[PDB]
């Protein structure tokens, strides 16, 4: 028996994610995991009140879909001419500087503080380890500043740049808040 | 300095009135002669005054 | 955390000449890559 | 039409500027700072653009501080008074919202406080009593400049683009000069760092001007004379202002290279000691140079103002400072301990005095650092060099 | 279910309406030979020191106490300008001291002799308390406004017991009170800015050497406010108490009550008639005289706040309201002083 | 309550005067206006009567009694509770 949720990015604003009972069978048995997507078939049921009785006041049954079967989910972007064209770009050895000048503009910053957002904000390799550990893909940049300084803007840059980015704040908070609740 | 306190305040005026009409209880008076008010003053000077020893 | 990026500090004609030109220039105004470009580049190499 | 020839008979004159400092607040007497002060604000900046981006700022802040009797409560109610769009609360009893909205609930909102005075002068007394839930509140109003509203409802993000003048009573009420302002005046450091600047007020005994003042106080309590007039009526003052306020002052001029060497020459000598005003003096002081600068301008009427101007907005600041105060590395180790022990000693006596001493405590101080011999004899035949040729 | 005359400006309307359709009393009215009295008894020399002993006939000595409330009686002099100023005539008098000093039988007596005077005990209030109730009404059933204790309290005398003692929320409201002269309520179903102008009798109780400014306890802001603060200390009076003892002791006897301060000569219902008469047919001005020996004073003090000057100007033109003088001497204005350096002959230790 | 309730119309006893701080201080301090406490925290506006006599055992300054200092300095009690 695994308890089906509504999923949380297509529920209508203002409205709790109801959620029903699902009854697997045979095969269907340990093909989902937790955390999932699942596109279900199953029939729906009731049976049999079931048990209330007390705190209903009505004589209301059950709701149990009994399932049949089990099925994973189910604006700016590069393009031909641009990549082409964008490839002799990358060849010369000075963008590198070149990128770095261009990471933060409004704040003539420094060469070093943006040379780290740059670095980690571009990329790295996962990399995992057959089949065991991935190590990690990442650079986690602290940046330590000083009232005054710029410590706060650069990250803000990065907010808009970057494809995913989130601005989390502190605490206390600016949505959103830092721990999956 | 040294010797004081000071400046005895009404309070030691009044607790005087109300040691001696306690001596005058074990009296039991309703006379409070001047006897008992001169005693309550004999223990509020001996009370200190020992610091001259 | 791999980067430390620590700022300072000790006043210096070069780094405060160049700075509070360019911030005043900010607020007055009322080689690079251009932006559309590199925030393309990034993702079009990680991908 | 026929107030307009007011308005050139206004912008013509070369004191009119300093019409409007005297003119500002009549039963205050004095002071000649916090009326520069009070109607900065009135007169804001650029608060616009840079893009792409993230936009800059733009208006202004201020919180007065004193020992109270000193009537700084006087100004505020002379801004309630005299400016439209102006919210006057005394909070501690903000109570909290206050200064945000409710939202009613639908989904119609409160004013309320802070926000329903927007674009102008919010005046609140005491931030020293509010504690901690509200400041907050503040500071997510003076540094992401919007003011976003969740509450068992409908979620909402409302503007407020405001400029918050504040009176903030000291710790014990007094200095405590020999303390920091960043000691005295006891709010948190990220609210403290968004207001530029303080303007702190002591009063303190002459005769000329205690006279002065029981004469002026005693004039303010006589039905005659009230005959003390401004040189400006209070009524056309602001028409004159909102005509001041159509301007959109921008400063093309490469005279602006001038305002960096004036920051530079700001935080060069205020670097040591730092047992100065320090701040720092932070980058958001240059910040905040520019929309004095275009305040300034807002004032004067002049489009891309003048590095006068920049020098006036500077000094300014600089007294704003002052109140506030109260190889060759080791030729220069030793001529800071010249000037640290003279300052020191300037200000708290006349210092002089055994030279020898100089030394000698010196020694005390710097033997913390000696990593090695060579260090303390350096330090002892530098110190010594020095005296021998300032002899 | 639930839970002295009046002074003429504040009445005002009151008289200007009333005559129209008429009506009867109100305003007390004198005959022409108890004035002929009065004008007399202005004469005599010692009468600022004289209605001092007859205020309070039980209490002994302590006679500035006596005399720094008497001017408080007579207090101010009240100003609209064009249209605002209202400073009005109000002065505010905290005193503290060894207990058992009589400090709450003056607030009694006061009390009794103020018209509209409320008298409030510490502990016993609460900010709701002092105004605005909106209580429901139970007769009709509906929401009704009460006046609270000071808004009562407007014109005459709020007397205070325990003031130290305060919760902190209360002294909330009378920042708001001392300065401004009116309350502002914001809350609940009305809302305006409605005036209480009333005088403050505070009494205190303290927790030689050891900073008195701190001894009072309080926040000191709101107790350099204070226009007059008395301090008891002893006057190093023998000499005193040996009369005081005269006068408490008795009664004790006769049993029956007959005069109490005799032999000294006292006015009775003359010195209410006589207090009245003097608030509402003087309006003394300073003139050039008071300001010179005025400023000096204050310097000589921050040689304190400027709260200090206002309390002086207000405080003496209650003297010189008194005697009848329309116009203040550069005289009296010493004196005038003096009852706040009072306690700084007080204040030595 | 304890102590000072507890003990009233009759009298309490106190030991070791000077180490019981501030708080405590105060009770005592006001109890010679005697009829009262006053206990504005909380849950509680109430002011209790306390009719209690008071009999205090203390120590002067450390050591004992230094002769070569005043009186009011080897008493470590402020002067407006000895009143």
């Amino acid at each position: 028996r695994v308890t089906l949720q509504e999923a949380p990015g297509t529920v209508p604003p203002g409205r709790l994610p109801r959620h029903r009972e699902v009854i697997l069978l045979a095969d269907l048995v340990d093909v989902s995991k937790p955390g999932e997507e699942v596109e279900v078939t199953g029939i729906y049921k009731n049976n049999y009140d079931g048990n209330l009785n007390a705190k209903n006041g009505f004589p209301v049954f059950a709701t149990i879909i009994e399932a049949n079967s089990i099925k994973r989910r189910e604006v700016f972007s590069w393009t031909e001419e641009e990549e082409r064209e964008f490839r002799k770009i990358s060849r010369d050895r000075g963008i590198i500087d070149k990128i770095i000048s261009s990471m933060a503009p409004s704040i003539y910053g420094h060469r070093d503080i943006k040379t780290a957002v740059a670095c980690s904000l571009f990329g790295g390799v996962p990399k995992n380890v057959n089949g065991k550990h991935s190590i990690r893909g990442d650079i986690n940049v602290l940046l330590l500043g000083d009232p005054g300084t710029a410590k706060s803007q650069i990250l803000k840059y990065v907010e808009k740049t970057a494809h995913r980015a989130v601005f989390a704040t502190g605490q206390g908070a600016s949505a959103v808040g830092l721990t999956a609740s | 300095s040294k010797f004081s306190f000071g400046q005895a305040t009404p309070r030691t005026l009044l607790g005087i009135i109300r040691l001696s009409q306690a001596l005058a209880k074990l009296r039991l008076a309703d006379m409070v002669d001047i006897d008992d008010v001169e005693e309550a003053l004999r223990l509020v000077r001996v009370s200190k005054e020992s610091l001259y020893q | 955390f791999d980067i430390l990026c620590v700022v300072r500090d000790l006043v210096d004609e070069e780094a405060d000449e160049r700075l509070a030109t360019f911030v005043v220039d900010s607020h007055v105004r009322s080689s690079p890559i251009p932006q559309e470009l590199l925030m393309k580049y990034i993702h079009y190499a990680r991908t | 039409s026929d107030e307009i020839n007011e308005l050139k008979e206004m912008v013509k004159d070369e004191h009119i500027y300093d019409k409007l400092v005297r003119s500002i607040a009549p039963a205050v007497f004095g002071h000649e700072a916090v009326k520069k002060g009070i109607l900065l604000q009135m007169l804001g900046g650029v608060h616009k653009s840079t893009v792409e981006g993230i936009k800059l700022r733009g208006d202004i802040n201020i919180c007065v501080v004193g020992d109270p009797s000193t009537s700084k409560s006087q100004f505020l109610k002379y801004v309630v008074g005299f400016a439209p769009r102006s919210v006057y609360t005394s909070g501690k009893a903000s109570s909290a919202a206050g200064l945000t909205a409710a939202v009613v609930r639908d989904y119609t909102i409160e004013a309320g406080a802070l926000m329903l005075a927007d674009n102008g002068i919010c005046c609140i007394d005491e931030f020293d009593k509010m504690d901690i839930s509200d400041q907050v509140a503040i500071h997510e109003a003076m540094e992401q400049q919007t003011i976003s509203i969740a509450k068992a409802g409908i979620h909402a993000t409302l503007n407020a683009r405001t400029s918050i003048l504040a009176a903030a009573n000291p710790v014990g009420g007094r200095y405590n000069r020999k303390l920091s302002l960043r000691g005295n005046l006891n709010m948190t450091a990220p609210i403290m760092s968004r207001f530029d600047l303080f303007f702190v007020i002591l009063d303190d005994c002459n005769e000329k001007i205690d006279t002065e003042l029981a004469s002026h106080i005693v004039d303010l309590h006589m039905k005659r004379d009230e005959a003390i007039e401004p040189p400006f009526s209070a009524e056309q003052l602001r028409r004159y202002i909102k005509y001041a306020r159509t301007f959109k002052p921008i400063l093309t001029k490469e005279a602006r290279s001038y305002l960096v060497e004036k920051y530079k020459e700001l935080r060069k000598d205020d670097a040591q000691g730092f047992s100065r005003s320090s701040y720092r003096i932070t980058v958001r002081q240059l910040e905040s140079m520019i929309r004095l600068s275009e305040a300034i301008a807002r004032a004067n009427c002049v489009d891309e103002i003048t590095p006068s101007f920049i020098a006036e907005a500077y000094d300014l600041l600089r007294q704003s400072i002052i109140r506030v105060d109260v190889t060759y590395d080791k030729y220069v180790s030793m001529m800071n301990m010249i000037v640290r022990k003279i300052a020191e000693v300037d200000r708290e006596g006349a210092e002089e005095l055994t030279a020898v001493d100089i030394v000698d405590w010196y020694l005390l101080q710097k033997e913390n650092d000696l990593g090695s011999l060579a260090e303390y004899w350096e330090e002892r035949r530098l110190a010594f060099k020095v005296i021998k040729r300032l002899v | 279910k639930v839970s002295d005359v009046d002074t003429s400006t504040i009445e005002q309307e009151l008289m200007q309406n009333k005559v129209d359709h008429n009506e009867v009393e109100e305003v007390r009215q004198i005959t022409d030979q108890d004035l002929a009295k009065i004008r007399e008894v202005a004469a005599r020399e010692d009468l600022y020191s004289l209605l001092a002993r007859s205020i309070a006939p039980s209490i002994y000595e302590l006679e500035d106490v006596k005399k720094g409330i008497l001017l408080q009686l007579f207090g101010g002099t009240n100003k609209t300008f064009t249209k605002g100023g209202r400073y009005r005539g109000d002065i505010n008098i905290l005193l503290c001291g060894d207990p058992s000093t009589s400090k709450s039988q003056i607030l009694q007596y006061v009390h009794k002799i103020t018209p509209r005077g409320v008298y409030t005990s510490g502990k016993g209030s609460s900010a709701v308390g002092l105004t605005a109730y909106i209580t429901r009404d139970v007769d009709t059933k509906q929401l009704v406004l009460e006046s609270g204790a000071l808004v009562l309290s407007d014109g005459g005398v709020c007397c205070i017991d325990e003031f130290d003692k305060m919760s902190d929320s209360t002294r909330s409201v009378l920042h708001e009170v001392m300065e401004q002269q009116t309350i502002s309520i914001a809350k609940a179903g009305i809302i305006t800015t409605l005036n209480a102008r009333s005088s403050i009798l505070a009494s205190a109780n303290p927790i030689p050497n050891l900073p008195v400014t701190e001894n009072i306890d309080l926040p000191p802001p709101l107790l350099s406010r204070f226009d007059l603060v008395y301090l008891v200390l002893d006057k190093v009076d023998e000499k005193n108490d040996r009369e005081l003892a005269k006068h408490l002791t008795n009664l004790y006897l006769e049993d029956k009550p007959e005069h109490i301060s005799q032999d000294d000569v006292l006015p009775v219902e003359f010195l209410t008639m006589y207090i009245s008469y003097a608030k509402e047919h003087i309006h003394p001005i300073i003139t050039e005289a008071a300001k010179t020996e005025l400023v000096r004073a204050y310097v000589g003090m921050r040689k304190a706040t400027t709260r200090q000057l206002e309390s002086m100007i207000r405080l003496a033109e209650a003297h010189a309201k008194m005697k009848l003088k329309n116009v203040v001497e550069l005289e009296d204005v010493q004196e005038a002083v003096r009852l706040i350096r009072s306690a700084i002959k007080d204040y030595a230790t | 309550g304890g102590a000072l309730v507890l003990a009233d119309n009759g009298i309490c006893c106190i030991d070791e005067f000077d180490k019981m701080d501030e708080s405590d201080r105060t009770a005592i301090h006001e109890v010679m206006e005697q009829q009262t406490i006053s206990i504005s925290k909380a849950g509680i506006n109430t002011t209790l009567n306390a009719r209690t006599s008071i009999l205090a055992a203390a120590n002067p300054l450390y050591g004992r009694y230094n002769p070569r200092l005043s009186p009011l300095d080897n008493i470590n009690l402020p002067a407006a509770l000895l009143s």
